[PDB]
RNA sequence: CCCAUAGUAGGCCUAAAAGCAGCCACCAAUUAAGAAAGCGUUCAAGCUCAACACCCACUAAAAAAUCCCAAACAUAUA
């Protein structure tokens, strides 16, 4: 989370996660958004819209980053850790 | 560098590394932090 | 064993996880190896062994992942350390870039290699007799091995 | 080694049990909500939003909340406890102005509950709402 | 897991809790009391090897002289590093008395001798840190030690000497005479039973 | 940035405690000091205020006025101009558990004060440890 | 109001007097622990 | 015993048992026993 | 690793010491924060630590003068 507070979510616009709380492979995701709904993240612009869009119905935990270029981050963390995830987040907004 | 023989972390930002088979105290917050054992 | 793979697009898939042999000969065996009698019976040489605590690219995993006992961790990691500098793992080099190609290196034979070859110095001066400079041969961890010899392990040369 | 000598529970934890039990027998309208890392300022801001519409927030440790529901009715409600979690406690069953003002912070997801002793979705929850 | 915090309420603190100067030298001279025969730097110490009305002390490891030097060292460095209501010290050695000429005066530590001592509302790793210190700068080898360090370490001592498996000890070799030993040995050696070598002693020896 | 200050209600200009900090800043001290006369001449005067002021880049001005310090309000329950020196063996004042309680219910109403919770009992608690720590006993 | 007069006075109560399994019990034990650390990180 | 509701949320409403056995016996019972029963629900509530 | 609201800038001396120039008391609200353990400000403002959740693992030195100074070697049964 110190990380991602330190290099500022700048060129992202947009962040949503969509998980299933009841399916038993979402609590990464869970972690993931944990840390990008911070206000040491969150502060760095206000041009970033955090959208959580939780629902039941049996489907696959994704998470979705709309950039301002064409750049476009959407990754499936059924199988992903929370850490890695981060990483590759942080790896995207470097550009 | 400076010449230590115990190597103390002065600052949190100070990291201790083995190279070149001693030990020494980097510091890229405070480069006068920087130790060499001896 | 998770696989990730990017095409953006990012998935993680579990491929064939291989399992530990049926039957070990000594149940109630808080190490992988306190179970299978390997305590004090096994050196650098042994990458049968070694091969299954390493990473593909050479780099050692981590001790809870495996469960191993913390004295036999550190004897393993120096024995994989001795493994990877006598030439005994090919198959584990270092991840290099696609773009970056080694340069031609001058090529000498090793074994027993306890220290990095880059960072020890030369022996210029030697002491006298009775306070000598010796040259370190193997790993003062691999000591409690058992010896069939009646002469112990000659740990400096 | 030789097994290890059973510790009798702290007298914090044979408390917390009762709070929880209490809490959730008492109020009928049980919230399950992710518990975000929100500024202090906005917490209690939004906690008083939620005193105003009397509605109560409640946290209480995994290693506590756990074993209560591991043997209990209400075993369905264990996979929505991973993580940072926290219990919307109410009465009555109050849900459209909770989720009125949960509406201006999108980030705040909720993750379930039970009503009336029935287990409940979010997708329910609108539903309910309606 | 919360666990109970001990209570020092009890604990009374005297009315100078800083340690008294040291004058370099006495205004009366002394005579010799003890015999001349005698080295006051070699072999274990006889007297103030017990805790008195203190909790933590400064424990000499080997023989030696201290200096007005290595008082106003201690002193300095206790006094500064205290907390004067919370805790105490008191000196646990003779001001210097042995004269030497070339004229200063010295006082003899021998190995087991408790050269400082504090007590009060405090911990062990408190008061340690700066006591090491002080360790650290005295001639002889020293260490801080709690009167629970003390016995744990005495205890340690006794219980390698009954688990020792060597069939061979210093102590029955030399008492027995078993290879013409005594030849090379010191009479002291018999009492000392091989741990005291000159000024110097050994706690790793059984 | 959130500014913490106990300036009093009747001194119009603060002067020196908050010269360098608002200097620092540069906000216009006028305008700040006269923002203060309203709050001053719309509640009784010669009391001291504390007040939680929010300072916005756009250099805008937000005051957020809080209801006067407990130490001021034990102090006039007991009638004592000055504090206790000693805060020890020494009571400066009495204060009865029944004006404690009054001024209890006459002052958590601000979000400043923040003491927002339904039970006033912890309130008293607040200000029976408040007045503990003066030179103040309470009787009754 | 009743429990203006039901109330504790000067002494705090002691942690031996505050009964278990009570959250002031262990409010007072934590802030025991935290004296306990800040009395031993005065030197370090 | 768990309430294990909410199996889908394409899941066409399903029903417990318990449920299920008043409704068949309204059906079965007579307009005279359902009259009686609609007299009293009235007096309940209206 | 994570995270930090607030009774209040706790009272006296001090131009002011406001958690950290000094003295006394050391309570108290939330579910959980010491009238603050270490830095930093003329004083403020701030960065940590202990605190709640989260469940992670965490286990000590060296040098000199003609030219280093046996060769070497960890693995066959005292
Ligand atoms: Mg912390
Ligand atoms: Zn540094």
């Amino acid at each position: 989370a110190a990380a991602l507070a330190r290099l500022g979510l700048r060129p992202v616009k947009q962040v949503r996660v969509q998980f299933c709380p009841f399916e038993k492979n979402v609590e990464s995701t869970r972690t993931f958004l944990q840390t990008v709904s911070s206000e040491k993240v969150r502060s760095t612009n206000l041009n970033c819209s955090v959208i959580a869009d939780v629902r039941h119905d049996g489907s696959e935990p994704c998470v979705d980053v709309l950039f301002g270029d064409g750049h476009r981050l959407i990754m499936r963390g059924a199988h992903l850790t929370a850490l890695e995830m981060l990483t590759a987040f942080a790896s995207h907004i470097r550009a | 560098f400076k010449n230590k023989t115990v190597l103390k972390k002065r600052c949190k930002d100070c990291y201790l590394v083995k190279r070149r088979g001693r030990w020494y105290v980097y510091c890229k917050t405070h480069p006068r932090h920087k130790q060499r054992q001896m | 064993f998770r696989e990730v793979v990017e095409t953006t697009i990012i998935e993680g898939r579990i491929t064939a996880t291989p399992k530990e042999s049926p039957n070990p000969p000594n149940p109630s065996g808080q190490c992988p190896i306190c179970r299978w009698n390997l305590k004090h019976k096994y050196n650098y040489d042994d990458v049968l062994l070694l091969s299954q605590f390493i990473r593909p690219h050479g780099g050692m995993l981590p001790r809870k992942i495996t469960g191993l006992c913390q004295e036999e961790h550190r004897k393993i990691e120096e024995c994989v350390k001795m493994a990877h500098r006598a030439g005994l793992l090919p198959n584990h080099r270092p991840r290099l870039p696609e773009g970056v190609v080694p340069k031609s290196k001058p090529q000498l034979n090793r074994y027993l290699t306890r220290w990095a070859p880059g960072s020890v110095k030369p022996i210029y001066k030697k002491g006298p007799r009775w306070n000598r400079v010796r040259m370190p041969v193997g790993s003062p961890l691999l000591r409690d091995n058992v010896c069939y010899s009646r002469t112990p392990w000659k740990l400096y040369h | 080694s030789p097994p290890s000598p059973p510790q009798e529970e702290i007298g914090l934890i044979r408390l917390l049990r009762r709070e929880i039990a209490a809490v959730f027998q008492d109020n009928r309208m049980i919230a399950v909500c992710q518990n975000v890392a929100l500024s202090a300022e906005d917490k209690l801001l939004m906690r008083h939003q939620l005193r105003k519409h009397k509605i109560l927030m409640k946290v209480f440790p995994n290693q506590v909340l756990k074993p209560f529901l591991e043997d209990s009715k209400y075993q369905n409600l264990l996979p929505l406890f991973v993580g940072h979690n926290m219990l919307l406690v109410s009465e009555e069953p109050k849900v459209k102005e909770m989720v009125r003002i949960l509406r201006t912070v999108p980030f705040l997801p909720l993750l379930g509950g039970c009503i009336d002793d029935t287990i409940l979705s979010r997708q329910g929850f609108i539903n309910y709402s309606k | 897991t919360l666990l109970p915090v001990p209570s020092f309420e009890d604990v009374s603190i005297p009315e100078k809790p800083k340690l008294r100067f040291i004058e370099r030298a006495p205004l009366v001279p002394k005579v010799r009391r003890e015999p001349k025969n005698l080295s006051d730097i070699r072999g274990p110490s006889t007297e103030a090897t017990e805790f008195t009305e203190g909790n933590f002390a400064i424990l000499a490891l080997g023989g030696g002289y201290l200096h007005w030097g290595h008082f106003e060292m201690m002193r300095l460095t206790i006094n500064r590093s205290m907390d004067p209501k919370n805790m105490f010290a008191i000196w646990r050695v003779p001001a210097p008395f042995k004269p030497i000429t070339r004229d200063h005066y010295v006082t003899p530590v021998k190995a087991g001798r408790l050269v400082v001592e504090m007590g009060g509302r405090c911990e062990f790793e408190e008061v340690q840190g700066f006591l090491d210190q002080v360790a650290h700068k005295l001639p002889f080898a020293a260490k801080a030690v709690s009167r629970g360090t003390l016995e744990k370490m005495r205890k340690d001592q006794e219980e390698r000497e009954r688990n020792n498996q060597n069939p061979w000890t210093f102590e029955r070799i030399a008492t027995a005479n078993m290879l013409g030993i005594r030849k090379v040995l010191s009479p002291y050696d018999l009492t000392h039973k091989g741990k005291y070598w000159g000024k110097f002693y050994m706690p790793k020896r059984v | 940035g959130v500014i913490r200050a106990i300036v009093r209600a009747g001194l119009a200009m603060p002067g020196p405690p908050l010269g360098p900090v608002l200097g620092q800043r540069g906000v216009s001290i006028n305008q700040f000091c006269k923002e203060f006369n309203e709050r001053t001449k719309d509640i009784k005067e010669g009391i001291p205020l504390p007040t939680k002021i929010l300072v916005k880049p756009d250099r805008t001005f937000e005051i957020k006025i809080g209801q006067p310090t407990v130490s001021y309000f034990l102090k006039a329950a007991a009638g004592i101009e000055k504090g206790a020196r000693q805060t020890g063996k020494e009571v400066a004042g009495l204060v009865t558990l029944k004006h404690v309680y009054e001024i209890a219910r006459i002052k958590a109403q601000d979000e400043a004060f923040a003491l927002q919770d339904v039970p006033l009992s912890s309130v008293v608690r607040s200000i029976i440890g408040s007045a503990r720590s003066l030179g103040i006993r309470v009787v009754k | 109001p009743e429990w203006l007069f039901e109330m504790n006075l000067g002494p705090p109560k002691t942690l031996e007097e505050l009964d278990p399994e009570s959250r002031e019990y262990w409010r007072r034990l934590r802030k025991q622990n935290i004296w306990r650390h800040n009395r031993l990180s005065k030197n370090k | 015993e768990a309430l294990a509701g909410a199996p889908l949320d394409n899941a066409p409403k399903e029903y417990p048992p318990k449920i299920q056995q008043l409704v068949q016996d309204i059906a079965s019972l007579t307009l005279l026993e359902i009259s009686d029963l609609n007299e009293l629900l009235k007096k309940t509530l209206k």
